[PDB]
């Protein structure tokens, strides 16, 4: 070959292109502000979705929540009006870090960290919380915090082994027979290995996407 | 093409003619075109009945549990072929779809019979 | 057939964009009318 | 209703403090914005300790305001922000020191107790009873009534206010009766348990007449409906008690007139938060009214309602215990002077240290 020539340009653009992104990276008061009037992101023009329009107007964000609290409220618990609805259970974070965004004129929008218990069970570590920027967040009372926190659980009921499909039992029992092993037992899945989460459990925000720079 | 990103499917890829359709089951990445470049062919299926009334599906269930044990998604119409078949349990839409068509053919049957007595009342005024 | 308290939950959750409740359906497939 | 004692400043006045030039000072924090670059908490520390003038509190006031908005906002240290309250005290400016506490969210004066105390006896003895109120509703909303002492100046304006005010607006109601909630449940003595029924049935009102969420939007409170049922569980509470425990007359009279009022009444953020099958609080008021009744009659037969006024019977309270608290209190503050001591030098021989490294980066350099 060797008449593939190099391309200084395109390699000068990459590097260029990128640095600038570094440079003037948006924040989050202009990402997720939001106009109320028309329920719509000015940075990007986003108009948000509908069954979204009533909590937009009736509910708060999380650092709205916190901005008013000493320490930004570490130690607290905030629940999320969507879990209140959605499940009986205690669904709340507990605060450990919170990062407000200082360019806001009211400290309005940030990130926060805390530890999970969705559905009154309680994970070990702390995570960075995800969909901080929507309006959902209740802070809870201190003087109701243990009425609030106090769960006591069920027994599971759920099953735990099931049937195999028709077929694909068939074909167990039929291979059973074959290699010599002669018994009536009825095969069975164990669905305890592959249990799901429900739906709406909070999700890794660090390994998120966050939105372009680009404005609309 | 050289694609970025997705994941292996098995899906159905459209084949035969106008008004002739006819269905091979493969797997093949996603971002593949729907009749071109696939993996491998796990099967087909003739959505048209033959000579006995016979709606012809071919499985080759060996393969097809290789590429769903290495992370091969699965299309909405073949989870129903694999539903029908035995293979999977029956899909929830089956049986949603299936409890939607019992519940409008009892209307029918209703406004029938409702029909039947206003022409009954129709032979009474005779 | 859902739980009474569990109707209203989406009763709540989906409220002004409801359809009619719907009972268990027919046990067998009526026959076609002809 | 605080000694002298407890508002005296010769302790905090004779702080071992640096002593640096407000001008200086304010050059180098003025640079560090222009570059986008973090401030030091102990730089913001040295302005406020250095004020020395009316005029300087106001210069102060601006640059809290740029550090509540910049990188370092956090680190906002608490003997800074009892030097503001104090140096605002000193040179006049108490409608200075309640601006930022009321625009907490702007400067980030969040005071503690010792200091909420100060300010709000201020007020007490110059007779200023609607500023004292307005520090009693930061605190409420706050949720920092922990200490006995706090608790006790707190139910001594609210009920002074009460009296006076004859006519009570929806706001004023759900204010009024989440600081005598709160303020209440911390004390279990006759004057605390009248002002948790008195506190939920200014809230049930509110409940009734306006739904939940004019009750607990923006408040420290529960969004759980059903606050006429706090309040009766109250009186339940104290007529089965083993243990003599009184309501005082004055709040039974107000939950009689609230059931009364309520019996017999003449954008898109239109939701219905409960259920279908639970039971709106509107259908349950007709067994409201029984029990009520029932608790009274029970609560007076056993004498267990106390002619006396909620005022009467709140100034006796502070005056047998508040001087205890005073005592207690002044002692814990002198321990936080030499904690606040302390802390404040490890931070400053923290900048020594860094500030010689430097020299040695740019001689490496
Ligand atoms: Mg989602």
């Amino acid at each position: 070959r060797k008449k593939v020539r190099p391309r200084l340009i395109a390699e000068l653009a990459r590097r260029v292109r990128a640095l600038r992104e570094q440079r003037n990276q948006p924040r989050d008061s202009q990402l997720y502000a939001l106009d109320y009037e028309t329920l719509t992101r000015p940075h990007s023009g986003r108009r948000l979705p509908v069954r979204a329009w009533a909590d937009v107007r009736r509910e708060s964000r999380l650092l709205q929540l916190l901005a008013r609290l000493p320490l930004f409220g570490l130690g607290r618990l905030v629940t999320r009006k969507s879990w209140l609805w959605q499940h009986d259970e205690p669904c709340y974070w507990r605060l450990t870090r919170v990062r407000p965004d200082y360019t806001a004129q009211n400290l309005d929008h940030g990130r926060a960290w805390g530890i999970l218990t969705f559905k009154g069970k309680s994970e070990d570590t702390a995570r960075e919380i995800e969909q901080v920027m929507y309006h959902d967040w209740r802070l809870v009372p201190k003087h109701e915090e243990e009425a609030f926190t106090a769960f006591t659980a069920k027994p599971e009921d759920r099953l735990n082994s099931v049937p195999y499909p028709p077929l694909l039992r068939a074909m167990i029992l039929a291979e059973r027979q074959k290699n010599g092993d002669t018994s009536v037992q009825e095969p069975l899945l164990n669905l305890e290995r592959t249990r799901m989460r429900p739906w709406d459990y909070p999700a890794k925000q660090e390994t998120k996407g966050r939105a372009k720079g680009t404005p609309v | 093409k050289a694609y970025h990103g997705g994941h292996l499917t098995i899906r159905l890829a459209l084949g035969g003619c106008t008004n002739r359709p006819f269905y091979r089951i493969v797997a093949a990445h996603n971002k593949c075109p729907r009749d071109g470049r696939f993996v491998e062919q796990l099967g087909s299926y003739d959505p048209l009945p033959n000579s006995h009334g016979e709606k012809l599906v071919a499985l080759n269930l060996d393969r097809i549990r290789h590429w769903i044990g290495c992370g091969a998604h699965l299309s909405k119409p073949m989870e129903k072929l694999l539903g029908l078949s035995g293979f999977f349990p029956l899909h929830p839409m089956m049986i949603t779809n299936a409890e939607r068509l019992r519940r409008r053919r009892a209307r029918e049957v209703l406004l029938a019979s409702q029909k039947a007595e206003s022409e009954a009342k129709e032979t009474e005024a005779s | 057939q859902p739980p009474e308290r569990e109707l209203s939950r989406l009763r709540r959750l989906y409220q002004g964009n409801l359809l009619e409740e719907s009972g268990p359906p027919p046990e067998s497939m009526p026959e076609m009318p002809t | 209703l605080l000694s002298a004692a407890y508002v005296d400043s010769h302790q905090w006045e004779a702080r071992e403090k640096e002593e640096y030039h407000l001008a200086d000072l304010a050059s180098l924090m003025d640079k560090a914005y222009e570059r986008k670059l973090p401030v030091s908490s102990l730089s913001i520390s040295r302005f406020v300790d250095n004020i020395a003038s009316r005029e300087d509190l106001d210069s102060a006031e601006y640059y809290l305001y740029k550090f509540r908005h910049s990188p370092n906002c956090w680190y906002l240290r608490d003997w800074t922000i009892h030097s503001w309250i104090r140096q605002c005290l000193k040179y006049g400016a108490q409608d200075k020191a309640l601006y930022t506490l009321v625009n907490k969210v702007q400067y980030g004066i969040f005071p503690d107790n010792f200091t909420f105390n100060l300010l709000m006896d201020y007020f007490i003895k110059k007779g200023n009873y609607k500023d004292a109120l307005s520090v009693v509703f930061e605190i409420m909303m706050q949720e920092a009534f922990d200490v006995p002492s706090t608790q006790f100046l707190s139910l001594y304006v609210l009920y002074r206010c009460l009296a006076e005010k004859t006519e009570l607006t929806w706001e004023e109601e759900r204010d009024f009766g989440a600081s005598l909630l709160l303020s209440g449940l911390k004390q279990r003595n006759t004057v605390g348990l009248s002002s948790q029924l008195y506190g939920y049935a200014l809230l049930g009102k509110v409940e009734l007449q306006r739904g939940v969420r004019a009750v607990y939007h923006g408040m420290p409170l529960m969004w759980t409906p059903g606050y006429l049922d706090r309040a009766l569980q109250v009186m339940e509470r104290v007529a089965s008690s083993p243990e003599d425990l009184k309501l005082g007359r004055e709040v039974l009279d107000v939950l009689d007139g609230v059931l009364k009022v309520v019996t017999s009444p003449d954008g898109s953020a239109n939701l219905v938060e409960q259920l279908d099958t639970e039971e709106p609080e509107q259908s349950k008021l007709p067994r409201y009214l029984e029990r009520f009744q029932a608790s009274r009659s029970k609560l007076q037969e056993l004498n267990r309602v106390e002619s006396e006024s909620l005022l009467t019977l709140t100034t006796q309270l502070v005056k047998e215990k508040l001087p205890a608290c005073e005592a207690e209190d002044l002692a814990t503050y002198e321990q936080k002077l030499r904690e606040w001591h302390l802390e404040r030098v490890q931070l400053i021989q923290r900048e020594q240290e860094q500030r010689e490294k430097a020299k040695q980066e740019y001689q490496a350099l």
